[PDB]
């Protein structure tokens, strides 16, 4: 999830908008 | 499991910015 | 208004603690 | 919804933990 | 500044993005 | 009152992660 | 580096409340 | 009142890192 | 109180450091 | 030690909501 | 302490609430 | 850099504050 794709590399704005429902 | 923790808190910002108007979905 | 989107911040912030591990869906 | 509950008066753990999935 | 103005009224990212380098 | 403040800590963190590795400028 | 990002966001805070008035530049 | 509330929460903050080793209460 | 002193009006440094131990 | 330095920031963020009216003591 | 006991592992809400007053 | 200086080790507000303008 998130978690495991943005908390060891910096997740952009653009990749944690895929985030948003 | 804390740092985890500590990045869930700055991610679940992150969203809350980012995500506006359309809310978001967050699951551990 | 400027005060709503605060208090939504810190209202994120204490229902990632208090949601733990079953997550939250968050609509402004 | 919770900003209109939350926003004017403080909500309790119980009452946040509400809006939890 | 921007106290004026993004402390008045929420600012879109667009407008946040004024303040980076 | 200081909602200007407390509204220029939370800018502050938004400018953070708007501004990615650009960075910024911020004087209240 | 996750760490030094989130480490950063407490940084600024920081650097909020100690700069106040004079301002800050920030580099990521 | 909330926005005391929200006052509460940034002044903890501030005071963990000025009290720093000291500590500090709070209420 | 410091909410009294501190939610007022913005407190210094030196101000927020009384209610330190 | 800053790894404990920032978990003791949102540890006083997270005393707080949940000790309420009833406050607390901290120090490192 | 609790940050020998909470930054370690995480402390539920319970864990947290034995530091109160 | 700022983050070698304070996020491998604690700084204090005057630490800080040379980071200021
Ligand atoms: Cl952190
Ligand atoms: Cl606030
Ligand atoms: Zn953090
Ligand atoms: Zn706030």
């Amino acid at each position: 999830g998130i978690v495991e794709q943005c908390c060891t590399s910096i997740c952009s704005l653009y990749q944690l908008e895929n985030y948003c429902n | 499991f804390v740092n985890q923790h500590l990045c869930g808190s700055h991610l679940v910002e992150a969203l809350y910015l980012v995500c506006g108007e359309r809310g978001a979905f967050y699951t551990p």
